[PDB]
C-alpha cells in the first residue's frame, strides 16, 4: 500500500508534466533546452506561467511539498538503504 | 561462508537465443552500412522493387 | 494451386484431423507475404498500390480488367499497410494461445478464429463504402458463434449483445452509405474527397456515420456492451476483439469520414471532444469498482480509444500520428492482458474473481514479471509506444482545444490508478488461501507475451520507424486553409 | 497413441520412452508448436523489423 | 402411433478431456457476492441517489463541457507568442 | 478487526464463507486507510484550522 | 455490574492493562512512568470495594471516559506483531506440490 | 543470531518473580506454582505481571490470553509458544 501511494501520487505529478509538455510542444515547437532557452525571454508571459505552474505541480509531487508530501513518510516501508 | 546451491550453467536456451539474435542484428546493421560505404548502397536496399511513381 | 492445394487441405484433415497445424501454416505464410508486400512498396507516393477488383460484371469470378469498374475495389496505401502488418502479426498469435484449451469440437472454433482474422485483413484492403460495409458487417455473425459456442457462463447474452450493438450501429452508418451512394453515384476512397457536399447534407451524412463509430470505437455512452462482450468471451475472441476490430473504427475515421465531410467534421469537433473527454474520465472511474479481472482489462481499452479519438480528430500532423502510433501500441499490449487474465490465470483456475487473487509473486515469479512489465506499459510509461501515441494524442487535443485537452492530461493518473490497483493486488501479500498452487507461465504463453512486448518497445525506443508509411497520411486529413 | 502417452506423462511424471517410463525429462522435449513459431514467424518479424529500418 | 424412427441410435453427449485437480477451492459467499455485482442491471431502480447521479453524469457534466467546448472554439493561439501580443483571438 | 484473533486468511482478516457487504470493496484491508485517533470533521477543523 | 464477579474481574484488570499501557505510551521518562503507574495502581485500589449498583457502573463510564480522553495516537508495538514494522516480512512460503491444470501442457 | 531456551525463559520468569515486592516468599516460586494461590497475587497483580513479562520478552498478550495464565508453567509454554520473543 505504501508503494502504491507513492506511485500514484507521482503519477499526479507526472500528469500536470504531460500537461507542461504539450504547452511547451506547442509554444516553442521543441522540448530542446538550447532552443527554449534561447527564446524564452520573448514568450508571453501567460503562456510562460502555464507552463511553468504545470512543471511546478510535478516538481511539488516529486519534493514532497505541503500538497503531495504523503507518500514521502509511507516510504519507510521500504529496506533502509532504499 | 554462504550455503552453496547447484551449480547452474551459465550460457541457458534463453541467453543463447536473444543474445545471438541481437548481436546478429547489429552486425547485419554494420555490414549493410560497409556494404553501403563501399557499393554506394545499403545491401538492403537492393531488394527493394516497388513499382516507379509515374 | 487453389485446386491443389485444397486437396493438400483435404489429406491433412484425412490424416490428422486437427485443421490447426494447416491453419498456423497458412497464416504464417500470410504474414510472410504481406512482408513481401511491404518491400516492394513504394513509399514515395501517396497512391493506392497493389489494386484489384472482384465481381465485375465481365468477370465476375476473376480480376477485372474492364474499362467500366462496377465490382467491389481493393487497394492500399500507407495508413491500410500498417493496420494490415498488425492484423498479420496477430492471427497466428490467436491461434497460438489456444493450442491446448480447446478440446471439444476444435477444428470448427480455428475455422471461426482464422475467418474472422481474414475477414479482418479483407477489410483493410476494401476501397469504397460498400466492399468496406460488407466486410466490416461479415465478422459479426462468426464472432456471435464463437462467442456462443465456445464462451464463459454468460456467453448467450455476450453473443447477443456482440451481435445487437454492432448492428444497431451499423445500420446507421448504411443509411449515410446509401445517401452517399444515391446523391454521389459513386462509393469509392480514391477520388472522394473531389467530391464536396453542401454543409447541410455532409452535416446530416456525418451524424450516421458518426453514431457507427460511437458503437463500434466504443464510445460513452454506448460502451456498456464491450466489457460484457470480452468477459465471456473466449481467448481468442476477445485478442481479436481488443486488438484489431476495435481499431477498423479509427481507422473508419480516417478512410470514410475524414476526406469527405471535412466541413461537417469543422463544425462537428467540439461535440467529439465532449464525448471521448468523457469517455476518457467516466470509463476510468467506473473501472475503480469492478470485480471481474477481465472486465477491468476490457474497460482499460475505452479509455484508451477516447485518447486516440481526441487525437484523431485534432486537426493536426502529431495528433493523427498519435492516433495511430496508440492504436498499435494498444494492439500490441491489450492483447497481452487479455492473455494473462483469460488465458493465464482462468486456465489455470477458472474463475475471474477479483477476490480469489492475491500474491503469486511466491509460486509465480515469472508471471508476475510478466503482468508487472504490461502493467506499466498499459499506462503508458515512456519508451513504449503508448506512451508515444498518447503523448502525441494529447499534444494534438491540446492545440486544437486548450481547455478540453488540458483537462484530457488527467487520464495519466487515472488509468494508473485502476491498473496499478489491480497488479498491486495481483502480485503483492502472501499467496492466496483460495487457490492452489500451479505451474508458472509455459513456453508458449512466455514465447506469446514476448512477442507482444517486444513490439511495443521497439516502436516505443523508435516510434520514427513507422513514418515512411506514414508521412502522406499525417497531412492527407487536416483541413486548414 | 496420444491419449496413452500423455495420459501417461500427465499421471506418472515420466515421459514414455527409453522402453519404460524414465523420468529424463530434461530436455527432449519439442511441442508441435516450435517448428512454426520459431522457423517461419519468427524470421518474418525479424524480416520486418530490418524492412522497416531500412524503409525508413 | 406417431414416433421417431427405430433406426436411430442415440447415446450420451460427452465433451471429453481430463478432469484436472480443483485448484480453486469455491467460496460461496464471494461467489454471491459477484453475482450481485455482475447483475446489478437487473436490479436497478430510479430512487433519489441514483436519480442524481444520472442526473450529475448524464445532463449535468455533459452541459459543462458542451459549454466550455462550444465557447473556447477558435479562441486560442499560442504557437510563438511574444510579450504585449494577445494569446486570444476574440 | 482486531488482528490477534484467528482467521482463515490472517493477512485479508477474513474467514471462509463470511458474507460480504455490497461495498465490500469499500470496507476490505486493501481498501484506503482509516484513521481513528480523530474524527474526520474534527481533523477537517484542525486541518483548515493550521 | 456486580460488585465483584469474575466478568467485573476480567474487566477491570483488562481496564487496568490498558491504562498502564496507554501510561507507558504517554511518557518517555522511565521513572515518570513509574511515578504515574504508581498512581495508577492507587487509584485503582481506592474505588475496588464500590457495592451499590449506581456508583460502580458510574465509576465505570467516568473511567473508560477518562482512558478514552487519555488515548495515544501511535501505541508502541513490537516488530513482529500487527501493527510492527516487521510484520509479515519475509513471509516463509507455504510448502506446496504443483498441481497440474492441463494434459498436454505443464 | 540469538536464540533462548525454555530454561533460559524460565530463569528469566523466575528473577522476574524474585524481583517482585507484592510476593508472599522468594523461596517459594515454582515452575508450577500458581500466583493467585501459592504467590497470594491479587487480581490487578498478576495483570502488573503478565505486563512485566512482555514487557522482558518484548511481546504482545491480547487480554484473552492474559487473564488464561494462571500458572508459571502457563507463562513458560505460552513465552516458549511465541516464535519472535
Ligand atoms: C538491438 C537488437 C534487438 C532487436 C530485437 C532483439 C530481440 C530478439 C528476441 C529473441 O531472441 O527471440 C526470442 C523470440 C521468442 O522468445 P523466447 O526466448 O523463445 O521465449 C520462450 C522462453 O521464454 C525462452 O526460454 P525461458 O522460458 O527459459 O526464458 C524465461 C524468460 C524470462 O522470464 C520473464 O519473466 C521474461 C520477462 C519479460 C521479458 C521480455 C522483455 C524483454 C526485454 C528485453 C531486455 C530489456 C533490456 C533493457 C533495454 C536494453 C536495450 C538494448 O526469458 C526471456 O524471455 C527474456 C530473455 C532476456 C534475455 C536477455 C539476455 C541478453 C544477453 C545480453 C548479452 C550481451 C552480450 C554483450 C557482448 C559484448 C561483446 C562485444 O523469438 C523471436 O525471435 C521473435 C522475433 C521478434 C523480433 C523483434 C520483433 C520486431 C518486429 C515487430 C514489428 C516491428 C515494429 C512493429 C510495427 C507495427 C506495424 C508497423
Ligand atoms: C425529480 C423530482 C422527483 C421527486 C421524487 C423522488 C423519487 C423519484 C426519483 C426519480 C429520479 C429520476 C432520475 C432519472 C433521470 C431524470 C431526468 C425517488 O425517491 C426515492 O428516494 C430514495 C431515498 O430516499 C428511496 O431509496 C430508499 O428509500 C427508503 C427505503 O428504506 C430509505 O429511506 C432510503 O434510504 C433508501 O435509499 C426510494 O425508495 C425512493 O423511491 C420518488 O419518491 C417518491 O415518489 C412516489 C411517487 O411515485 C413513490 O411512490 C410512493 O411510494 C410507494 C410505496 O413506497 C407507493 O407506490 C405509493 O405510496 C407512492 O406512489 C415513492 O418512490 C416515493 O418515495
Ligand atoms: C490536492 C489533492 C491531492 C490529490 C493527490 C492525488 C490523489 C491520488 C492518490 C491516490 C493514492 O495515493 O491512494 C493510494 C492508496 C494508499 O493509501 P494508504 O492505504 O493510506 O497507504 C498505506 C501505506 N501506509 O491506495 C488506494 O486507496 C488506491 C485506491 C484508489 C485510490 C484513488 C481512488 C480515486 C480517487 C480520486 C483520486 C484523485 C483524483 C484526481 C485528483
Ligand atoms: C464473406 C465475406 C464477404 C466476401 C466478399 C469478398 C470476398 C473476397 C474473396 C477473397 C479473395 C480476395 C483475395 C484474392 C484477390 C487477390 C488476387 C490478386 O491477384 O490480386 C491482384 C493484385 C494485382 O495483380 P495483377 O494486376 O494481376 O498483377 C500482378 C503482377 N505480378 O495483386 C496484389 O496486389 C496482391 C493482393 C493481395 C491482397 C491480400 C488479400 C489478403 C486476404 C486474402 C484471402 C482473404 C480470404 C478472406 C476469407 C473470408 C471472407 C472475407
Ligand atoms: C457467407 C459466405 C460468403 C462467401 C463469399 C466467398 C465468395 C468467393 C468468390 C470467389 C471469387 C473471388 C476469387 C478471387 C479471384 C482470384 C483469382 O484470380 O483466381 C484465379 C481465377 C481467375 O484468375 P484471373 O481472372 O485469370 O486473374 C489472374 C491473372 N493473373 O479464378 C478462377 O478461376 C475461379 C476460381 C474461384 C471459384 C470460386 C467458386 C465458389 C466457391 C465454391
Ligand atoms: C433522460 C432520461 C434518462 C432516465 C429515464 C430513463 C427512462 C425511465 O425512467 O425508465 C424506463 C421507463 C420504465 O421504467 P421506470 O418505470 O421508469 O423505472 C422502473 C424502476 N425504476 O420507461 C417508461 O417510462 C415508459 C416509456 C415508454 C415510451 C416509449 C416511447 C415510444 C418508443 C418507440 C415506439
Amino acid at each position: 500500500k505504501s508503494a502504491l501511494s507513492a506511485v500514484l501520487m507521482n503519477r499526479f505529478g507526472d500528469a500536470f508534466f504531460v500537461l507542461g509538455l504539450c504547452v511547451i510542444a506547442y509554444v516553442f515547437g521543441t522540448l530542446n533546452y538550447s532552443t527554449i532557452f534561447a527564446t524564452a525571454y520573448l514568450i508571453n508571459t501567460d503562456l510562460l506561467v502555464l507552463i511553468m505552474l504545470a512543471l511546478f505541480i510535478a516538481a511539488m509531487a516529486k519534493s514532497a511539498q505541503f500538497g503531495l508530501h504523503n507518500w514521502l513518510t509511507l516510504a519507510m516501508e521500504g529496506p533502509t538503504p532504499v | 561462508g554462504p550455503e552453496l546451491t547447484p551449480a547452474v550453467p551459465f550460457f541457458q536456451p534463453y541467453v543463447l537465443k536473444w543474445a545471438g539474435v541481437s548481436l546478429g542484428l547489429v552486425a547485419f546493421y554494420q555490414f549493410n552500412s560497409s556494404y553501403e560505404a563501399k557499393n554506394g548502397h545499403t545491401w538492403v536496399e537492393t531488394f527493394f522493387h516497388p513499382k516507379s511513381r509515374e | 494451386i487453389l485446386l491443389s492445394s485444397l486437396y493438400l487441405f483435404n489429406r491433412i484433415l484425412a490424416w490428422q484431423g486437427n485443421v490447426k497445424h494447416f491453419y498456423l501454416f497458412a497464416s504464417n505464410l500470410l504474414l510472410l507475404f504481406i512482408v513481401v508486400l511491404y518491400i516492394n512498396f513504394n513509399t514515395f507516393s501517396n497512391s493506392f498500390q497493389f489494386n484489384f477488383e472482384l465481381f465485375n460484371s465481365l468477370n465476375p469470378f476473376g480480376l477485372s480488367n474492364s474499362d467500366i469498374s462496377n465490382g467491389l475495389l481493393f487497394g492500399i496505401d500507407g495508413l491500410s499497410l500498417t493496420f494490415i502488418l498488425l492484423t498479420v502479426l496477430l492471427i497466428p498469435l490467436t491461434l497460438l494461445g489456444n493450442w491446448y484449451n480447446i478440446n471439444f469440437n476444435s477444428n470448427l472454433y480455428y475455422t471461426l478464429v482464422l475467418a474472422i482474422g481474414l475477414v479482418i485483413l479483407l477489410n483493410f484492403w476494401a476501397l469504397d463504402y460498400i466492399s468496406f460495409y460488407i466486410l466490416f458487417e461479415a465478422t459479426l455473425p462468426l464472432l456471435f458463434i464463437l462467442i456462443h459456442i465456445y464462451g464463459s457462463s454468460d456467453s448467450e447474452r455476450a453473443s447477443f449483445y456482440v451481435l445487437m450493438f454492432t448492428l444497431s450501429g451499423s445500420l446507421f452508418m448504411l443509411l449515410s452509405i446509401v445517401v452517399i451512394s444515391i446523391v454521389l453515384n459513386t462509393t469509392n476512397f480514391i477520388n472522394h474527397n473531389l467530391f464536396v457536399l453542401s454543409l447541410d447534407l455532409q452535416t446530416i451524412i456525418w451524424l450516421g456515420l458518426f453514431i457507427a463509430i460511437m458503437v463500434k470505437t466504443p464510445l460513452f455512452p454506448i460502451h456498456v456492451w464491450l466489457p460484457v462482450v470480452h468477459s465471456e468471451s473466449p481467448l481468442a475472441g476477445s485478442m481479436i476483439l481488443a486488438g484489431l476490430i476495435l481499431k477498423l473504427a479509427l481507422y473508419a475515421i480516417l478512410r470514410l469520414l475524414l476526406p469527405l465531410l471535412c466541413e461537417a467534421q469543422i463544425l462537428y469537433t467540439p461535440m467529439i471532444y465532449i464525448i471521448s473527454l468523457l469517455t476518457i474520465i467516466l470509463t476510468s472511474l467506473a473501472t475503480l469498482r469492478q470485480i471481474d479481472l477481465k472486465v477491468i482489462i476490457a474497460y482499460s481499452s475505452i479509455s484508451h480509444m477516447g485518447i486516440a479519438i481526441l487525437g484523431v480528430c485534432s486537426n493536426t500532423s502529431l495528433g493523427i500520428y498519435g492516433s495511430i502510433v496508440l492504436g498499435v501500441a494498444h494492439g500490441f499490449v491489450s492483447p497481452a492482458l487479455f492473455l494473462i487474465v483469460g488465458g493465464i490465470l482462468y486456465d489455470r483456475y477458472h474463475i475471474r474473481i477479483v477476490n480469489y487473487y492475491k500474491g503469486l509473486t511466491t509460486y509465480m515469479p515469472q508471471l508476475a514479471t510478466y503482468i508487472i512489465i504490461l502493467s506499466f506499459a498499459n499506462i503508458g510509461t515512456p519508451l513504449t509506444g503508448n506512451f508515444t501515441g498518447e503523448f502525441l494524442s494529447l499534444q494534438g487535443g491540446f492545440i486544437r482545444n486548450p481547455i478540453i485537452g488540458g483537462i484530457s492530461c488527467i487520464s495519466v493518473l487515472l488509468a494508473a490508478i485502476y491498473q496499478l490497483k489491480l497488479t498491486n493486488k495481483l502480485t503483492g501479500g502472501i499467496s492466496s488461501i483460495y487457490m492452489h498452487r500451479t505451474n508458472d507461465v509455459t513456453i508458449r504463453e512466455k514465447f506469446i507475451m514476448n512477442i507482444l512486448i517486444i513490439s511495443t518497445l521497439i516502436i516505443g525506443i523508435c516510434p520514427q520507424i513507422m513514418y515512411n508509411l506514414l508521412y502522406w497520411t499525417v497531412n492527407n486529413y487536416i483541413y486548414i486553409i | 497413441l496420444k491419449d496413452y502417452y500423455y495420459n501417461g506423462r500427465r499421471i506418472l511424471d515420466k515421459i514414455p520412452v527409453k522402453v519404460t517410463w524414465e523420468i529424463k525429462r530434461e530436455g527432449a522435449e519439442k511441442e508441435d508448436w516450435v517448428n512454426q513459431m520459431y522457423f517461419l514467424y519468427a524470421p518474418s518479424l525479424i524480416l520486418l523489423l530490418i524492412v522497416m529500418v531500412y524503409k525508413s | 402411433e406417431l414416433k421417431p424412427s427405430s433406426a436411430i441410435q442415440r447415446g450420451p453427449l460427452n465433451k471429453g478431456g481430463w478432469d484436472a485437480p480443483h485448484a480453486l477451492h469455491n467460496d460461496g459467499a464471494i461467489d454471491r457476492y459477484a453475482h450481485w455485482r455482475t447483475f446489478y442491471q437487473e436490479r436497478f431502480k430510479y430512487t433519489r441517489a441514483t436519480g442524481k447521479s444520472t442526473l450529475i453524469f448524464l445532463v449535468a457534466f455533459p452541459a459543462l463541457i458542451g459549454y466550455v467546448a462550444y465557447q473556447s472554439e477558435g479562441l486560442f493561439e499560442f504557437a510563438g507568442k511574444r510579450r504585449g501580443e494577445s494569446v486570444t483571438t476574440r | 478487526k482486531n488482528p490477534y484473533k484467528k482467521y482463515d486468511d490472517q493477512q485479508d482478516r477474513r474467514n471462509l464463507e463470511e458474507p460480504l457487504s455490497v461495498n465490500d470493496d469499500l470496507y476490505d484491508m486493501w481498501s484506503p486507510d482509516r484513521f481513528t485517533h480523530f474524527k474526520n470533521q474534527d481533523a477537517l477543523k484542525y486541518f483548515i484550522g493550521f | 455490574p456486580v460488585p465483584f464477579s469474575a466478568a467485573n474481574k476480567k474487566l477491570v484488570t483488562s481496564m487496568y492493562r490498558q491504562s498502564l499501557k496507554l501510561a507507558r505510551n504517554w511518557i518517555s521518562n522511565r521513572q515518570l512512568f513509574r511515578q504515574k503507574a504508581v498512581e495508577i495502581r492507587h487509584k485503582f485500589d481506592q474505588n475496588a470495594q464500590i457495592s451499590n449498583p449506581r456508583l460502580l457502573a458510574r465509576t465505570l463510564d467516568e473511567t473508560r471516559a477518562h482512558l478514552y480522553e487519555f488515548r495515544h495516537p501511535d501505541p508502541i508495538v513490537p516488530p513482529s506483531f500487527p501493527g510492527g514494522t516487521k510484520y509479515e516480512r519475509n513471509v516463509p512460503p507455504r510448502m506446496e506440490k504443483i498441481m497440474q491444470h492441463n494434459l498436454y501442457e505443464p | 543470531a540469538h536464540v533462548l531456551t525454555k530454561d533460559m525463559i524460565q530463569e528469566r520468569i523466575v528473577a522476574l518473580l524474585e524481583s517482585f515486592d507484592k510476593v508472599n516468599d522468594a523461596k517459594n516460586i515454582t515452575a508450577t506454582a500458581n500466583l493467585t494461590s501459592d504467590l497470594g497475587l491479587d487480581s490487578l497483580d498478576v495483570v502488573e505481571v503478565v505486563m512485566a513479562i512482555e514487557e522482558e520478552f518484548g511481546l504482545e498478550i491480547p487480554d484473552h490470553d492474559a487473564d488464561e495464565i494462571k500458572t508459571v508453567q502457563q507463562a513458560i509454554d505460552y513465552v516458549s509458544a511465541q516464535p519472535a520473543a
